[PDB]
């Protein structure tokens, strides 16, 4: 079979949960209570009774957020087991996730994962939510990461992590929490797809028209670009493809696995009309500058490869008429080394719309995942605020007094500093 | 000026079998080069050094001020099997085989053996540890949490310390061996506190009725620990965190001091507060740091070599 | 689950302790009597952060009253909301403090303090999982400065890994009503600098100030200047009692707020403030929370933003509310006004947001500043001190009670350090 | 009692 | 204007005094008032024969160390002739706790002052071990410095030079200087009775007591001198001198020997006076007691001017 385990943890990545298993269970037709009144066996486990286990693990630190899902609309779903929580948060301190008190449930989180990937015969990887930034989200990922590549290893991973935008910030000591964790990040996951709430605030402003947006918004977007994603595991269609193909038609060097999401057509109820919305039309519009969801324009950059997951209803013919008019463009420059830079994706089940929701239904929608080497700015900035901040050394006896040496930043600077070089070497 | 000394070791025969090779490359007298990263220090020192060079380039000048009416500091600073002990005491007896502490007092000595009849000379020692940020006495176990003042002239000095006079050195290294038997020493002999040893040397000119002070301050770095790859827990891992702490303080403030600011953090940390008197300004400060070369050592070299560096 | 110890020492103390009481009670929908007869769950659903548990559904609080004078005890305990309070945590003494740093440190204090840590200690055995302590007093007076201190430092000497934060009086330059005043202040500020996680600094001054332009009163009693300090005493830590979108707890503000560990000296706010008669022709939107927020003339400190750069801001929002909004308007003020934020620390402002309104509103907030402004209320306490020490007026009395010159002498050179730590990144 | 040297 | 206490301890009778068959002629008409040669002898306070060492310190050496204590040197001086008790009275028995003699008690009592009262306050002490025999100098702490000169400093007053200086933290510390001290008597020397019959043995004692806060200098000397039979240079010129200030007639010759000048201070000088003359009741030795007791009644003419040593 084809089973994904997922893994929440932090406040950013529990309600990015909650959004993407509301959508799941409306996508299957499963009530919240869990019976339905296969195609589903890819993120629920049967029960024999008529009662459907998703297959997710809930960690965090402070028992707020997982209070708000043990007691909301969906608390007769998850397994009571799968909602692990702590004593005290991680008060935005790296050391505080990582070990002080990390080493407290990291075990009975193991113990349930492996509960878990016990009960599952054809195993196909992991899909880690957390956040950038945050003591939780970048300490606790650490710990749970390192484990799980000693005890599985060649399992792939996937993660789904917020970066810290240029401008718009929320926390003070975000930078060094920031350049930890995309230290972390290199030697154990395979793919990791960052956004950030800048570009997500300005799509949601032009496209959806909408002038106050929230997390929920955000959570939803992401949560439509994953089910994307997983659509071609869950479904059938003609250019079917799978995690493996993904990684080894996506990722041309051990190193040079950082892409960036899209998604379109994103548009309103009372903008749904007046327009073709033609496969033609959507696959151009995806290669704007304004429409990433990282803040970094691809002109100023070469693509490598990108590959686009069409779902509904799609001919092949129009996606070759797209490719070749994005082909004949000059404003988009592809490396010289992939004279094939494409990958073609199509499903038979389109977009499931949700109920009160300011995504509207439409007949068809494509996913792009590209890695370009514009990447690299939004890594500039963080770099740059953290040596000005760590300059006078400010706010580093809160770091060293959870026993922390001073030279994990330095460290974690040199490899944030070898992997810019090492992307801008080969995009020339 | 600030001065910081590295110094290195050859490969015991305990290690040798297992096959290590030598990581650091040497440049000049100056520069230590680990992986391709230089690091530049004031003076670099080889397996092939003698005590008496190390001494000769790192205490005399020191000793010698502490005799004329000024003050100085030295610290030391190193990992388990990286070279305190034997570049700090060494054989406590053979003429060649003894560390700096004991030519220090020797030389202490002998210039008071010489300066005729007409001059007084008084000599003190203390001996303090810190410990879970609290003062203990080495030399009277019943005072356990001391306290920091400052006098008028605001500079600092602990109170209700325990001062005993000596008047030769088998006094001073008796009072030396008794003070390190009480300090905290985990299970091979791995410290976990830090220590301090004053040498106070006051003259009073008789005729012409002047009198000089000077003082000589000897304190013994504890070592730094990256516990996430140790699993220390309960009062181990409280431990560390201090001695973290403390060392980041120690590190600030001289790096403040170098880089000539105009505030100094003086009040982060108990050490730096004692040492408030003889740090800065006119006081000569010389740090050593020892490392081991062996490849099976490398991630606490290269820590050792950061603090170092931090001073600059 | 994250538990909260109060003490409340002095008069200032008592009755700043005793209007938050009622207002947190009120907040949770509690009886005098002790009884619940709130209206949802998401009160009871953390009530154990100040209450203790008793038979027939009551709660007590967890606080304790100490006073070396027997009045306030029985003013209080007569009070609308004294009913509810544990007798057997009613610790007092005879004589009174005389305004007497020394004595209440020394002589009159250290009879009493052995009861006190023995009701904190059985009081912080039975909680689950220890979060801090909260303490209110006033630095110019007798017991309230020498008792809290003394407190303190016997606390933070037991408790050594825990949030200590109080909610401190300061003297004022132009409103006073003690002629030892300056001596008591630096006296209590040379433990407070050492043995605190984070103080928050208020004056009567800025609070007269606040009623005679903002709010149009008449006569300010003490009731209204106690209420604006229990509503911001209520705003600090609403994050362990109720959801919201971004969560932020006692450490997390210290963490983010607190640079270096000498500086953690905070200037409370409120917001909306407005008159009865002119609420109705007032817009509640988040830019006129913000506006109104970083003003000059609302801070509760008689120190002028406008002298100093600002170190690290904490703005915790209640109420429903968009997150772009309150990121840009964070963005747009540090922007608009560069010129007062250290240039060197990007994001000088930390947003925390909480979906629980009070009462009574629709949106509320409240302002924690970190600026070096603080500098020059020192400078008026350090200058005092020194007109009223070459002399040594009314030193006899400390002296009298066990005390010696370089205490005052090494008081007086640590805050001078606090100041030039502070006009150094100016 | 003091012991010079 | 400091008195000169004289003190007259009597020592019970030899074997010589028996064999030339003595009688006991002495008698106390009380206990400062003395009857010999059928004429009376009055000092300010007479020990009888059977009278103790340790009744002597009580009623002599108390008022001395209080001196010293605070600030004034004091002097105490032994005088008679061969076997007429001078060293026994000085120590005796220093290991009996009875039989000690003045040198264990002063320093007993020293150190449990400075054991009692333990202020505020810093005490150095020194003490040198001296002799003349012969008008030779010779220290005995060190053998090698001998014929040295005693020198004159800005108060011109006398002090001797190259004597070695040894600090004392315990007792202990002074009973083992006092055992080297003889022992090096014992070196160079023929016979011990004959040198300590013929030369002058001084112990000296100098303390130092400072506040630590007030930081007053407070200093004393401490002068214990026994000297030589009296049955000769020094004795001419002792004879001559406290005849001479007796009758109060032109000057004290001081340089005529150096324990004249060095006595300076113990007898007229910045100084504290007070000598024990040690007689014998006996009429094979009425002779010297009557030549002691003359000496000393003349000596109690004198009185002496001394201030404090404060700097
Ligand atoms: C019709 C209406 O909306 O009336 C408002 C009101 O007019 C104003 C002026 C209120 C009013 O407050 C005051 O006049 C006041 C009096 C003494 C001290 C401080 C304030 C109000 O009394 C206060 C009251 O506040 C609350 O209900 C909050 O929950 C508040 N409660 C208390 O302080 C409290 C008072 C008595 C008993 C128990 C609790 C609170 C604030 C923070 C944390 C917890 C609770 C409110 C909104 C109003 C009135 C009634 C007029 C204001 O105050 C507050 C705290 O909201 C003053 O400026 C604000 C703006 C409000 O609009
Ligand atoms: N999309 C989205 N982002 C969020 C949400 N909540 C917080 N964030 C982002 O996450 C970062 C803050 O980290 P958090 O996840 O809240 O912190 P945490 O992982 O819970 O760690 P601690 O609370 O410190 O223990 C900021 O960049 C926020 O913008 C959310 O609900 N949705
Ligand atoms: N807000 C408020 N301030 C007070 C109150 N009572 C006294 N103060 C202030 O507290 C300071 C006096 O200290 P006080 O507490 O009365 O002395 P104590 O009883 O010895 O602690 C002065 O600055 C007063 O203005 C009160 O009820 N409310
Ligand atoms: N510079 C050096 N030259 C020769 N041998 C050394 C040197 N430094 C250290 N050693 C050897 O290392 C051994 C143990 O080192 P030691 O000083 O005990 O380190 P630690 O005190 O950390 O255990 C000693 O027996 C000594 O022989
Ligand atoms: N008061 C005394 N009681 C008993 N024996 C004494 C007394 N005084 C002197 N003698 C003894 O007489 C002997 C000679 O006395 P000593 O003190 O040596 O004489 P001096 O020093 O005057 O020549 C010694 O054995 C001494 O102990
Ligand atoms: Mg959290
Ligand atoms: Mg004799």
């Amino acid at each position: 079979m084809r089973e994904c385990i997922s893994i929440h943890v932090g406040q950013a990545g529990v309600q990015i949960g909650n959004a993407c298993w509301e959508l799941y269970c409306l996508e299957h037709g499963i009530q919240p209570d869990g019976q339905m009144p296969d195609s589903f066996n890819t993120f629920f486990s049967e029960t024999g009774a008529g009662k459907h286990v998703p297959r997710a693990v809930f960690v965090d630190l402070e028992p707020t957020v997982i209070d708000e899902v043990r007691t909301g609309t969906y608390r007769q779903l998850f397994h009571p087991e799968q909602l692990i929580t702590g004593k005290e948060d991680a008060a935005n301190n790296y050391a505080r996730g990582h070990y002080t008190i990390g080493k407290e449930i990291i075990d009975l989180v193991l113990d349930r994962i492996r509960k878990l990937a016990d009960q599952c015969t054809g195993l196909q990887g992991f899909l880690v939510f957390h956040s950038f930034g945050g003591g939780t989200g970048s300490g606790f990922t650490s710990l749970l990461m390192e484990r799980l590549s000693v005890d599985y290893g060649k399992k792939s991973k996937l993660e789904f992590s917020i970066y810290p935008a240029p401008q718009v910030s929320t926390a003070v000591v975000e930078p060094y929490n920031s350049i930890l964790t995309t230290h972390t990040t290199l030697e154990h996951s395979d793919c990791a797809f960052m956004v950030d709430n800048e570009a997500i605030y300005d799509i949601c402003r032009r496209n959806l028209d909408i002038e106050r947006p929230t997390y929920t918004n955000l959570n939803r977007l992401i949560s439509q670009i994953v089910s994307s994603i997983t659509a071609s595991l869950r479904f059938d269609g003609a250019l079917n493809v799978d995690l493996t193909e993904f990684q080894t038609n996506l990722v041309p060097y051990p190193r040079i696995h950082f892409p960036l999401a899209t998604y379109a057509p994103v548009i309103s109820a009372e903008k749904a009309y007046h327009e073709q919305l033609s496969v033609a039309e959507i696959t151009n519009a995806c290669f704007e500058p304004a429409n990433q969801m990282v803040k970094c324009d691809p002109r100023h950059g070469k693509y490598m490869a990108c590959c686009l997951l069409y779902r509904g209803d799609v001919v092949p013919k129009d996606v070759n008429a797209a490719i070749a008019t994005i082909k004949t463009k000059r404003s988009i420059q592809f490396v010289d080394w992939c004279p094939t830079g494409f990958k073609v994706g199509i499903n038979y089940q389109p977009p499931t719309v949700v109920p009160g929701g300011d995504l509207a239904k439409v007949q068809r929608a494509v996913c792009m995942l590209s890695n370009t080497t514009a990447i690299a700015e939004a890594w500039a900035r963080l770099d740059h605020k953290f040596d000005l901040m760590y300059a006078k050394r400010a706010f580093v006896h809160w770091y060293v007094g959870e026993g922390m040496e001073e030279g994990e930043f330095s460290e974690a600077r040199e490899d944030m500093a070898a992997l810019e070089k090492d992307y801008e070497e080969v995009g020339v | 000026n600030i001065k910081v000394m590295c110094r290195f070791r050859p490969l015991n025969e305990s290690e040798v079998n297992r096959g290590d090779k030598y990581i650091a490359k040497f440049q000049g007298e100056d520069t230590v080069v680990i992986a391709s990263k230089p690091y530049a220090f004031d003076r670099v020192f080889q397996s092939s050094t003698s005590q008496e060079q190390v001494y000769n380039d790192c205490a005399k000048k020191i000793v010698k001020d502490v005799l004329e009416g000024y003050n100085g500091t030295i610290f030391a600073y190193g990992q388990t099997s990286s070279g305190k002990t034997h570049t700090m005491e060494g054989k406590l007896h053979d003429p060649e085989g003894m560390g700096i502490i004991p030519r220090i007092v020797q030389d202490i000595f002998n210039y008071i053996y010489s300066m005729d009849e007409n001059l007084e000379f008084h000599i003190k020692v203390s001996y303090f540890e810190i410990y879970l940020d609290k003062i203990r006495d080495l030399l009277d176990v019943s005072k356990t949490n001391l306290s920091v003042h400052e006098d008028k002239n605001r500079v600092p000095y602990v109170k209700g310390c325990t001062e005993r006079f000596v008047c030769s050195p088998d006094e001073v290294m008796d009072t030396i061996d008794e003070g390190k038997s009480n300090r905290h020493v985990a299970v091979e002999h791995s410290s976990r506190s830090h220590s301090i040893f004053l040498i106070n040397v006051k003259q009073e000119n008789t005729q012409t009725e002047q009198k000089l002070s000077g003082k000589l301050y000897l304190v013994d770095l504890a070592g730094s620990e990256k516990v996430s790859k140790t699993g220390a827990e309960g009062a181990v891992l409280d431990e560390a965190k201090n001695i973290n702490k403390s060392l980041s303080a120690l590190g600030n403030v001289i790096s403040a001091l170098a880089e000539g600011s105009t505030y100094v953090p003086y009040r982060d940390s108990k050490m730096t507060r004692i040492l408030q008197d003889s740090l800065g300004g006119n006081c000569r400060t010389t740090i050593v740091i020892c490392c081991s070369p062996s490849s099976y050592n490398e991630s606490e070299t290269k820590s050792t070599l950061l603090f170092g560096q931090r001073a600059k | 689950m994250r538990e909260i110890v109060h003490i409340q020492a002095g008069q200032c103390g008592n009755q700043i302790g005793a209007k938050f009481w009622e207002v947190i009670s009120d907040e949770h929908g509690i009886d005098p009597t002790g009884s619940y007869h709130g209206d949802s769950d998401l009160q009871l659903e953390r009530i154990n952060v100040y209450y203790n548990e008793a038979a027939g559904n009551k709660y007590v609080p967890r606080a304790i009253l100490v006073d070396l004078e027997p009045g306030t005890m029985d003013s209080v305990r007569s009070g609308p909301f004294g009913q509810i309070f544990r007798p057997d945590n009613f610790v007092f003494g005879q004589s009174g403090a005389g305004n007497n740093w020394a004595k209440g440190h020394y002589t009159e204090g250290a009879e009493l303090v052995d009861s006190v840590l023995d009701v904190v200690r059985k009081e912080s055995e039975s909680c689950d999982c220890l979060q801090g302590f909260q303490l209110t007093h006033s630095l110019g007076g007798g017991t309230g400065s020498g008792m809290g201190t003394l407190l303190i430092s016997k606390i933070r000497e037991e408790y050594p890994d825990r949030i200590m934060n109080t909610f401190s009086v300061v003297p004022s330059p132009k409103v006073s009503d003690t002629v030892v005043e300056p001596y008591n202040a630096t006296l209590s500020v040379h433990q407070l600098v050492e043995n605190t996680d984070e103080t928050y600094c208020i004056d009567n001054e800025a609070l007269y100030d606040i009623c005679f332009r903002t709010l149009k009163l008449t006569t300010p009693t003490y009731g209204d200047l106690n209420h604006l300090v229990s509503a911001t005493m209520s705003g600090v830590t609403t994050c362990l009692r109720f959801p919201g979108q971004l969560n932020a707890d006692l450490r997390k503000l210290a963490v983010n707020m607190v640079p270096f560990p000498r500086l953690h000296f905070f200037m409370p706010g409120f917001a909306p403030l407005t008159s009865r008669g002119s609420q109705q022709y007032r817009a509640l939107t988040v830019p006129e929370l913000t506006q109104q927020m970083f003003d000059a003339k609302n801070m509760m400190a008689a120190c002028d933003p406008r002298h100093g750069r600002y170190l690290t801001v904490a703005a915790v929002f209640r109420g429903r509310m968009s997150m772009k909004e309150v990121d840009e308007q964070m963005l747009n003020v540090q922007n608009k006004n560069s010129s007062y934020f250290v240039e060197w620390i990007p994001n000088n402002v930390k947003t925390a947001v909480c979906d629980i309104p009070p009462r009574g509103l629709k949106m509320s907030a409240t302002f924690i500043g970190n600026s070096t402004a603080i500098q020059e209320l020192f400078k008026r306490i350090s200058e005092q001190f020194t007109a009223m020490f070459r002399r040594k007026a009314f030193l006899h009395w400390y002296t009298g009670e066990g005390m010696d010159e370089m205490e005052f002498t090494e008081a007086e050179s640590n805050m001078n350090d606090l100041v030039s730590e502070y006009q150094q990144y100016q």
